[PDB]
């Protein structure tokens, strides 16, 4: 499976941005995919994550009120929607999908994804 | 693992199909209960009118719900591949007509257990019992004979199905069944055992769509010397 994030560019705190990430090549096993970032100089960070057929989704404690997740099975894409964004987030917005099934508590660490994006950059100034 | 099975677990099921070209989508939504090895499903053909009897989809709609008793528990592949699920795969052979090719992924998504399938179906007759519909909407019950495959870190199962005719006599349904886990484990390979498995077709009274309402039963039971346990 190949997954392409884009959408990440400079932005104004305060303002909205919208990220999507690609999901191609045999989907079909997708159970779980999720958002995490680095900011240059920190840890990876949880950021969100959403089950694949529900569509139930968790959030991290940096960005609860903040930040919605969606996907859209048929076009195999995820989304992160940032309102009120801050210098603080800041960092690569990495996309990850999981195959094997799950609890939902293990959806929040970095090494519960089958697979990981390239990242895009998103700045806040 | 068997803990996760403890009480009573939300079901949903997708099937994409395409057989002789019909192609054709159903979703399915119940609950199972190990404890009791009971399920509940209920299924709705969401692309119109089913193509083939519903009967001939039964067990290709989660043997993770079986009971399985103490003595047996050993033995339970099953529930020992979750949460992180297992590959089932099927042939099953319809005597003097068509096949399906059957693919499942059964695991976990949190609290709901996701059976979604994959069934290509070939070689059937137009005029046949499955594309023509001739078989009785009922279902017999049936033993599941399992077996290790320890190259696989599975199981492969072997059981013959067989359905009702409309006047007529009986039309058999060879099944062929390999079962691999989709996470690194750790898993049981079992002891040579079965499955007694009772299934009741039956209708929703107020469901306009083509549908199927399905209740059953299923224990696990001990194989010695080439002889079934019985109960």
């Amino acid at each position: 499976v190949q997954l392409v994030e884009s959408g990440g560019r400079l932005v104004q705190a305060g303002d909205s941005l919208r990220l999507s990430c690609a999901a191609s090549g045999r989907t079909f096993s997708t159970s779980a995919m999720a958002w995490f970032r680095q900011a240059p100089g920190r840890e990876r960070e949880f950021v969100a994550a959403i089950t694949w057929t529900v569509g139930n989704t968790i959030l991290g404690d940096s960005v609860k009120g903040r930040f919605t997740i969606s996907r859209d099975r048929a076009k195999n894409t995820v989304d992160l929607q940032m309102d009120n964004l801050e210098p603080e987030d800041t960092a690569v917005y990495y996309c990850s999908a999981r195959s094997r099934g799950y609890v939902l508590s293990v959806l929040r660490s970095v090494d519960s994804y089958d697979y990981w994006g390239q990242g895009t950059q998103v700045t806040v100034s | 693992g068997e803990e996760l099975f403890t009480g009573v677990v939300p079901i949903l099921v997708e099937l994409d199909g395409d057989v002789n070209g019909h192609k054709f989508s159903v979703s399915g939504e119940g609950e199972g209960d190990a404890t009791y090895g009971k399920l509940t499903l209920k299924f709705i053909c969401t692309t119109g009118k089913l193509p083939v009897p519903w009967p001939t989809l039964v067990t290709t709609f989660v043997q993770c719900f079986s009971r399985y008793p103490d003595h047996m528990k050993r033995h339970d592949f099953f529930k020992s591949a979750m949460p992180e699920g297992y590959v089932q795969e099927r042939t099953i052979s319809f005597k003097d007509d068509g096949n399906y090719k059957t693919r499942a992924e059964v695991k976990f998504e949190g609290d709901t257990l996701v059976n979604r399938i994959e069934l290509k179906g070939i070689d059937f007759k137009e005029d046949g019992n499955i594309l023509g519909h001739k078989l009785e909407y009922n279902y017999n019950s049936h033993n599941v004979y399992i077996t290790a495959d320890k190259q696989k870190n599975g199981i492969k199962a072997n059981f013959k199905i067989r359905h009702n005719i409309e006047d007529g006599s009986v039309q058999l349904a060879d099944h062929y069944q390999q079962n691999t886990p989709i996470g690194d484990g750790p898993v049981l390979l079992p002891d040579n055992h079965y499955l007694s498995t009772q299934s009741k077709l039956l209708k929703d009274p107020n469901e306009k769509r083509d549908h199927m309402v399905l209740l059953e039963f299923v224990t696990a039971a001990g194989i010695t010397h080439g002889m079934d346990e019985l109960y």
